[PDB]
């Protein structure tokens, strides 16, 4: 078994849960000997650091997979987003937990990848760029099944949604959720930026891609469908630079 | 001496190495002496060349324009007469170079600059002029200048090498870029709008190099094409990535182009062929 | 076996460092930590 | 698989015959043909297909298109024929 | 002045000889190193982490499915994939260790092959993962591929296998390039037993196949890499 | 006197047999530091570290000579044999012994050489290479005196198969039988080759070649010719790489 | 000082040095001391220009080839035009040197090359151009130029030098073999297979060179004329052998052709004449 | 800058001059050298040993 | 008498390596040892 308590919230997991530390390298506060903002930060309490579930994706026979990018999917999560918000600079780490349960019968493997910079290609080709509404979708995130839109991102998982195959993926921090071994995967990720801190949001530091690699197959006459749910928690955040809120395109 | 292998024999082992959970996401270092017996063998081995610094880091041609030295007396748009040409500095449009890069997130670096300028006289020439070329280096958002003799050449600010034609100049230039380290990938926006362009960004401004030829015209007109080379040094990156697949389409961006050929190549035969 | 003198004030100016020595792949082989041993700060 | 064009060729005694060899591997190392004859290396470009004039055949020969390629038969014959 | 003799070679510019400079921002402070996670120093570090092999490269278009190994039930003493070892080529062409070994011309070490099962949980399996080393043919049948080296493996909790590619070799050296001089071998797998699905499940389970590069494994000679190409200079 | 006792075989010579160690080095085990194929090799016993004796050859007044490959003219021999054939890599040294006995009234001079690397010339010119099936003949070896084939080799000892004269054959390590003085030639060859170990089948080592220098010249009326025997032994033989026996041609 | 021969008197041995068994195969080492009455003399000579480094290693011109610089507008093979041309580098073109390393049977060096180019215009020309050579070395396998301007030339990781013609360019490259050395013979197959090619093997490949005149098209034709010079040092060399007698017909075969001409020369006289 | 003065023979071509020169290929690591019998240091060496005399040279 | 500075970080950039002291024709003219005295391992 395994327990993992932040503030008032709790994830207790009957499964052995092994976490994936990006790079062995543990969220940290900023070291003064990296810092260039000079205004002391705003490191919040048990209020940000805790675990927000997203809502949850239906992961069925012929689904691509979902792309979610931070800070932007907590954008909306009680504290942390109206710290997001009221601050001009922020960085952040983040504990995420995937969650998927099946039964003995069921087979089907995702891919759980963190993705530094997941700078996203556009399906026009040329020079055009992915619009900020597609780039920030929130909690919903981008589902790779569904249909191209004017300004947003191709959606063919087998490149990666950048123009890299699938098979490379590996190369990134990630977990293999199988269906036969383990229905949840933890992934903590520490701060990744060429600057130490930044605006939260206009970039978005990470992207969680959850990729069925190997297609589910449910037992026969069994509803065709899983469940996948993401949960997060922000570890060591900061905040700098409070100021009138912030105005965002949707 | 570095050991490759050890000697390993018969093993009964209940610490079963090689049965593992992939689903982990660790790549944990089974060895040939966990799965069979081996000898003892040593590396002989350093891996200098596999190093950032060798496999990023020798000159690469980034860039290659010609420019013309001719009567400039009547001619209203210097730039499109080709008297003169200038390039914001970037790596990004020799694909292999390109390549090699993206496989890094983050990739700090400084430039050493090669410029080579050849001459050509197509039409009926006399004799070969002794020309001289002057490359200057704009400081990122700089002014470039606006016509072949324009005072912006005269700048006491912007470093300037001149070199005769069919000899090179040699520069280096210091890491310039603003952040830690360059953003060979960005995944945002200069600020929060609607429209405003995504990836590229300001952050991996290199500069700009301007070229010019700086004698007067002779009575022939002479055809000098200038190839830039970079070669990286004290390169340090981070975040390995996925290597590209794609074609690219444009400088900045992940865009592939519409309708590409498959990338893995298919099989003469089903799967159990060899 | 080998001489280098620095010809100019500037750190750009040098040749190329060399290799790297302390190469170690478990940052990205090996990333996997059991939480339950609090490593976490 | 390596390949040599024509597969087989009727020609004068004395004559000079274009002897094409072929890979399927794009970048060959060994690339080349076996011949008793006096051979000329075609000046073209690429690494994968070679032309040679095989000159002055003097009797029935066998020439032989070889390769490193693993690829399928590593080597392939022509047969060439004289009339006199 | 000292009297200095110019040797051959004077005024040449070799792109590769790595000397002193002059600097064109003299006084500059370039901004300070802060500490970025993951710093790769050496590209041997990368090679040592697994990626997934696209074994099944039957398909017309690039598909997930590429990298789906089919294992059918009720099958015995069957193959289910064979593959020749050119790690620079083939269904390694497009992996993280085929693309970082197709920038360098020679090769030397053992390879890391990973096989993951994704059917379910109340199945059962052996199988029987063989290298044929250089020399031989790829096995036809099950019985040559046991004569060389391989790994009966027992499907169960532990879903993965991990057997090791022996650097089996004279020549210290192979080429990144296929040649048959220097030959890796051939890969294959076979049903050790068969497989065995529970009841209320049919039809086909999958293995995903990865690769990777031992701590022994070198690269030599730096070369240009075929993957991508250009015919004209891009823009912004 | 003298007796070499190698597993169940043994060679007596009546002859104060002196042997010649090429280059003055014996066989030895591929070391540690030269090693690179990282298999445990196959160090046979008894059962090939044992004389082998190929079919005689007659020696005429008008014979031009023998030569055989290593370890190709053992590939049929015994354990050494199926060894050879079943492992993909494998090293091993020689001890040769060639047997010409005659009377006191017999003259007539054998030059035993062994070449290593002795790539053989095509008699065709050109560029023509010398096939398979004939310098990977067997323990028959190659007859210098038959005529030409297709695809074999030039069969001219003055010029050694390769283009170099035969006087100047010395420079490797060669033993005479003297008809007058010794009956017997013994070689000990180490494994000589650029990489450590290497494939038994596809290359040859080194080659046997025993060349009459000086003519046979039998008493009046005696029977013009004389038999002889190669008997050859392995020494620190080593197999890697075991498989499915390999397939040859011929 | 190393000692020639000694001092030497009458010797009544019975220990006699002079009959010996070359049956044996050994050169029993018998000095002048041995058979004749001797002086003490000293060497003065230490074997410098005899070993191998020296009697292996000075630089030899192992390849020639022309190239053109010529206008390239509607040329379909640039190769056959004499654009550009590539060369597999090998030591067995020139006979010279390659009897002296076919001496021995195993040889490792490093290799310092040195390219001169000389330029010639027969045609009408009104001057001569200052041309820019480019030699790149191709590592062994790699995609050789397929046109004169083909991206192949900006490789990124292809060495090139670029230098001007009429004067010369020298890089050294170590030892590329995969074997601990060169096999200047081989006898053996790339495989066991009934039809494969003899000897030749893809052990002893060093490289290639391709050549191209960098600058573009002046009204008249340049002929260049690149000379490849190769110098071995660190010489090693195993396993002497017997010296080539006959002419070669093929690189990398040991060949020789039909009906050649006697090697040993005819005595003027019989086996008694001086 | 040091003041030289470039004396003759400066850019010439002598063929046996072994002078440094730049490696193409930078970082390259040979292979190791294994132990490989009859090595040759000096041709004095193989010269020492007695090869036959085509003495009867009339044919 | 004489002064080398390595110039260049490569070991195959360097002059030529000189004369190998230690020649000794024995290996090639005098190969011939007793079988008898148990030379061989």
């Amino acid at each position: 078994v395994q327990q993992i308590t932040l503030g008032n919230s709790t994830i207790t997991t009957q499964e052995a849960a092994n976490a994936v530390v990006c790079y062995a390298e543990w969220p940290e506060y900023l070291p003064d000997v990296d810092a260039s903002d000079v205004n002391k930060t705003s490191k919040p309490d048990t209020s940000v650091c805790r675990f927000y579930t997203l809502d949850s994706k239906t992961w069925t026979t012929g689904s691509k997979g979902w792309c979610w990018k931070l800070p932007d999917a907590l954008k909306d999560m009680g504290v942390f987003g109206q710290n997001m918000f009221f601050h001009s600079l922020g960085r952040s780490g983040y504990t995420v937990h995937v969650q998927c349960n099946a039964t003995k019968f069921h087979s089907g493997c995702l891919l759980v990848v963190v993705i530094p910079e997941h700078q996203l290609a556009s399906h026009e080709g040329g020079n055009v760029s992915v619009k900020y509404t597609f780039t920030h979708p929130g909690e919903r995130g981008i589902d790779l099944s569904s249909a191209n839109e004017v300004g947003g991102p191709v959606k063919d998982v087998i490149y990666n949604m950048n123009g890299t195959l699938l098979g490379n993926l590996l190369i990134f921090p990630h977990q293999f959720i199988n269906l036969r071994t383990n229905n949840t995967a933890t992934i903590v990720i520490p701060y990744i930026n060429s600057v130490p801190i930044d605006s939260m949001t206009r970039h978005n530091n990470v992207s969680l891609m959850v990729i069925p690699i190997a297609p589910l197959t449910v037992p026969t006459g069994a509803t065709p469908s899983l469940p996948i749910t993401v949960t997060i928690a922000p570890m060591c955040t900061e905040f700098s630079g409070i100021r009138s809120k912030s105005i965002v395109p949707q | 001496q570095t050991v490759a292998s050890i000697s390993s024999g018969p093993k009964h082992t209940q610490k079963v190495p090689i049965l593992t959970a992939n689903e982990t996401g660790a790549t944990m270092p089974v060895l040939p002496s966990d799965s069979i017996e081996t000898r003892t063998t040593y590396m002989h081995f350093n891996g200098s060349e596999t190093d950032v610094e060798c496999f990023l880091g020798r000159a690469a041609c980034v860039h290659v324009t010609e420019i013309q030295n001719k009567d400039a007396t009547g001619i209203d748009n210097h730039r499109e007469a080709k008297l003169f040409n200038d390039w914001k500095i970037n790596l990004s449009s020799l694909v292999q170079l390109r390549k090699k890069l993206e496989l890094f997130t983050y990739v700090r670096f400084d430039s050493e600059y090669t410029i080579l300028a050849t001459a050509s006289q197509p039409d009926s020439a006399n004799y070969s002029s002794n020309l001289v070329v002057q490359a200057m280096y704009v400081p990122p958002g700089a002014p470039n200048p606006k016509e072949w003799d324009d005072y912006t050449w005269q700048s006491a600010s912007n470093p300037s090498v001149f070199f005769k034609v069919g000899d090179t100049s040699r520069f280096s230039v210091p890491y310039v870029g603003l952040a830690s380290a360059y953003n060979c990938f960005y995944d945002g926006y200069s600020h929060d709008d609607a429209e405003t362009q995504y990836g590229i960004t300001v952050l991996n401004h290199m500069g700009s190099m301007a070229f010019r030829i700086v004698n007067e015209h002779d009575e022939h007109k002479t055809l000098v094409k200038i190839r830039v080379y970079h070669r990286a040094k004290h390169v340090e990156a981070w975040i390995p990535r996925a290597p590209r697949a794609l074609p690219y389409t444009s400088i900045g961006r992940t865009n592939y182009p519409k309708n590409t050929e498959p990338v893995i190549k298919k099989r003469k035969g089903d799967i159990k062929s060899y | 076996t080998f001489t280098v003198i620095n010809y100019y004030k500037d750190a750009a100016s040098t040749s190329s460092a060399g290799q790297s020595l302390s190469m170690d792949p478990s940052k990205f082989t090996e990333p996997v930590k059991d939480l339950m041993l609090k490593g976490a700060p | 698989q390596t390949s040599v064009s024509p597969s087989k060729v009727i020609l004068p005694r004395g004559g000079s015959v274009l002897v094409t060899c072929s890979t399927s591997c794009d970048q060959p190392k060994l690339l080349g043909i076996e011949t008793p004859l006096p051979k000329k290396e075609l000046l073209l470009p690429g690494n994968n297909r070679k032309v040679y004039e095989l000159s002055n055949v003097q009797e029935d020969s066998q020439p032989m298109c070889y390769s490193n390629c693993p690829d399928g038969q590593s080597t392939a014959k022509t047969f060439l024929t004289v009339y006199w | 002045g000292l009297p200095t003799t110019t040797l051959p070679g004077s005024g040449q510019f070799l792109t590769t000889d790595d000397r002193q400079s002059p600097s064109a921002l003299p006084n500059y402070e370039p901004t300070p190193r802060i500490h970025i996670p993951g710093k790769v120093h050496n590209l041997l570090e990368i090679i040592q982490v697994d990626t997934l092999i696209p074994m099944n490269n039957t398909h017309t278009k690039d598909e997930v499915n590429s990298y789906l190994i089919p294992l059918n039930a009720n099958r015995q003493n069957e193959q289910v994939f064979g593959t020749n070892l050119f790690i620079g080529d083939g269904v390694f062409k497009t992996t993280l260790l085929g693309e970082i070994v197709q920038y360098y011309t020679h090769w030397s070490g053992s390879l890391r092959f990973s096989l993951m099962y994704t059917g379910p949980a109340l199945s059962s399996a052996k199988l029987i993962l063989a290298y044929t080393p250089p020399g031989a043919r790829g096995p036809q049948d099950r019985r040559e591929a046991m004569l060389g080296t391989h790994v009966v493996w027992d499907i169960g909790l532990q879903s993965t296998i991990v057997m090791t590619i022996p650097w089996t070799s004279g020549v210290q050296f192979r080429y990144t390039d296929p040649d048959t001089y220097t030959s890796a071998g051939f890969l294959s797998c076979w049903y050790q037993t068969s497989l065995i699905l529970p009841p209320e499940t049919t039809g086909q389970v999958y293995l995903l196949s990865f690769i990777s590069a031992c701590p022994d494994f070198k690269l030599r000679l730096m070369k240009d890499t075929q993957t991508i190409s250009q015919t004209v200079a891009l823009t912004e």
